[PDB]
């Protein structure tokens, strides 16, 4: 419950909404071995390793929640060949469960997770077997709380879309679709771009729609930039786009060749 | 493999290490597992402040030390501690913890109102003042969902000779625990949820012992603990029915049947406690710090009601500078 109600003072407002020009500038350094395609779906795949791997260690979703930013914040600022994205996914698994209150992951259970993970579920991108230790991932844990500047608290969508469909007042019709479309935002770059209570906003918009609820008094009663929750709302769309045509078990593993890899000694 | 080359050396070119970048010897503090603190200067002469360089014992970064950092990294408010930084060293997988710092803390400002002699009574406006800045603080703390679980004077510190000068500043050194001298009966009586009820309470021991210099619920050496219980009801009485009507739901309430006959504290009560150290019943400051002091937590008014309490509107009035413009008497610390 801690720092709840500060989010116009966290430093994840004050030091982590970022600047798209600045996202996409630094991105740069990526798209010369990728494509802009191609790194959505790179970025799409591993917030789903971290969705599987937090699944098996019955993790809560803000948990998970925060791993898959705490992700997508490191590889905001540095490469994909900077460190191996299949060691910091669990690496911000590990980190969000301590900070998330939540409880340390046994040592042998986050290697346990790891290892199944990737053989169960992700088989067809990873013929190898899991290849890191406990060592790695303390090793890289510096390397992630550095990159953040400790900034751990993280704030998300689930709260303020709460307090929005229970005041609402159908909060039984329409939360577990928004809920579900607040999910699929960790596709995409929104957490690093709008505060969560717009994102939670465009995402109880589209489920109403979706349910073909109309809710246009409630929307206009609320005095919020429209026209700013209105780009989320076709991010999401164009989220859903993406997801028809992409099919990761067979176009997976000629992106992760494609992607640049650490370079050694 | 796991790490890129150009990326580990170019961090290894770029990142501060503590070593080059304070001048830190004055060893504050040393301790079985909290490691060591001492009294740094920054090496560059851009600021002539004193900080507080704390290295974790253990290696690796504890999960108390993630919630720790974590917490304050968000907290900022006048009268709670400040995290300036964190060092994070690679090599040897250290942790340490920068912080403003403070020369002083209540524990070591009261013993010294008892170590010159009879104790001598403290200055009403700075216990006003005090009192004041550890509302203010444990308020914003409070609102912001956190609880501190262990408020007791030396948690208190008090900022010397600068620019924040005689400034409280909140703190908890004992974060990864987490005396029942300041412990809210409740917690006495087998309570498995902390409250911001049981950190009033621990405000209202702190203000008792402003005032009369002593531990009000002071006690010799289980959830439960039958002998710090016989030192509230000693000074405060036996609570009845009416006063604390849910303590019939408390896990311990059995214990406490069996092991008390509530006859025994007839002629018990907070009056006749405060009288003795010549705190006036009539006061406005007994009356708040009764309504700080009350047994069913429930009962317990809030921090931000106690700041609006007409104590503080009373003469005289506090100061953001607990010292007033006065000499700071209490000794600074020492080096080990
Ligand atoms: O308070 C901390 N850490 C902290 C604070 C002070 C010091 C410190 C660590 O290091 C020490 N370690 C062990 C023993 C002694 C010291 C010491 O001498 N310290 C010090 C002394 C004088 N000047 C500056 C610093 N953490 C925290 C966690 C949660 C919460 Cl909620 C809160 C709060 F919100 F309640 F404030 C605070």
């Amino acid at each position: 419950k801690a720092m709840a109600g500060n989010f116009w003072q966290s430093s994840h407002y004050l030091q982590w909404i970022l600047d798209k020009q600045d996202l996409l500038k630094e991105r740069q350094k990526d798209l010369k071995f990728l494509s802009e395609e191609e790194y959505w779906k790179l970025q799409i795949f591993f917030t789903n390793v971290i969705q599987a791997l937090g699944e098996h260690l019955k993790l809560r979703q803000q948990v998970i929640a925060t791993a898959t930013v705490y992700f997508k914040r490191f590889y905001a600022r540095y490469s994909l060949k900077s460190i191996d994205p299949v060691l910091m996914a669990p690496t911000c698994v590990f980190l969000a469960s301590k900070v998330e209150e939540f409880g340390v992951v046994s040592n042998t259970r986050l290697i346990a997770a790891a290892t199944s993970v990737l053989k169960t579920r992700f088989s067809y991108a990873f013929p190898k077997e899991f290849p890191y230790r406990m060592n790695h991932i303390l090793e890289c844990e510096f390397y992630l709380l550095e990159l953040m500047d400790c900034c751990l608290i993280v704030y998300h969508p689930y709260r303020p879309l709460l307090q929005y469909v229970q005041d609402m007042g159908q909060e039984d019709m329409l939360l577990p679709l928004a809920w579900r479309i607040v999910n699929d935002t960790y596709r995409t770059d929104l957490c690093l771009l709008y505060p969560p209570f717009m994102i939670a906003l465009a995402c109880l918009h589209v489920a109403c729609v979706v349910q073909q609820k109309d809710a246009r008094q409630w929307f206009a009663e609320l005095s919020v930039d429209m026209e700013k929750i209105l780009e989320i709302i076709r991010v999401i769309l164009k989220l859903y786009e993406q997801w028809k045509n992409f099919d990761e078990r067979k176009e997976m593993a000629t992106i992760l060749s494609k992607m640049p890899k650490p370079k050694p000694p | 493999s796991k790490m890129d080359y150009d990326f580990k050396v170019k961090l290894s070119s770029e990142r501060e290490r503590v070593e080059d970048l304070f001048e830190y010897e004055g060893c504050k503090v040393g301790r079985g597992t909290y490691g060591h603190v001492y009294k740094a200067k920054r090496k560059d002469g851009k600021d002539d402040k004193d900080y507080a360089l704390k290295q974790i014992e253990g290696t690796g970064i504890s999960m108390s030390a993630c919630r720790e950092i974590a917490l304050l990294r968000e907290l900022k408010h006048p009268n709670v501690i400040s995290l300036q930084k964190v060092f994070l060293s690679h090599a040897d997988r250290k942790v340490w913890l920068l912080f403003d710092y403070a020369e002083h803390d209540l524990w070591h400002i009261i013993k010294f109102h008892r170590a010159s002699k009879k104790p001598v009574q403290l200055p009403r406006g700075m216990v006003k003042s005090l009192l004041y800045q550890i509302l203010d603080g444990i308020h914003y703390l409070h609102a912001n969902w956190v609880l501190h679980r262990d408020l007791k004077p030396a948690n208190i510190l008090v900022m010397g000779e600068g620019p924040e000068r005689g400034r409280v500043k909140i703190a908890d050194m004992g974060f990864a625990r987490l005396t029942f001298w300041y412990r809210a009966p409740e917690l006495l009586l087998g309570a498995r949820h902390y409250t911001k009820a049981i950190d009033i309470w621990a405000i209202g021991c702190i203000f008792a012992e402003l005032l009369t210099s002593e531990p009000i619920f002071h006690c010799r050496q289980n959830p439960y603990h039958h002998d710090q219980l016989d030192r509230i009801f000693n000074v405060m009485g036996f609570p009845a029915d009416k006063d604390w009507e849910d303590i019939k739901k408390m896990p311990e309430h059995s214990t406490l049947m069996k092991d008390f006959r509530r006859n025994t504290y007839t002629n018990c009560s907070l009056i006749k406690y405060m009288e003795k150290h010549k705190v006036k019943p009539d006061s406005k400051a007994f009356h708040l710090l009764q309504k700080l002091l009350t047994m069913d937590p429930i009962k317990r008014i809030t921090s931000e009601q106690a700041m609006q309490d007409p104590y503080f509107l009373e003469d005289p009035l506090p100061t953001s500078d607990v010292f007033a413009g006065c000499q700071i008497p209490y000794p600074k610390r020492e080096f080990l």
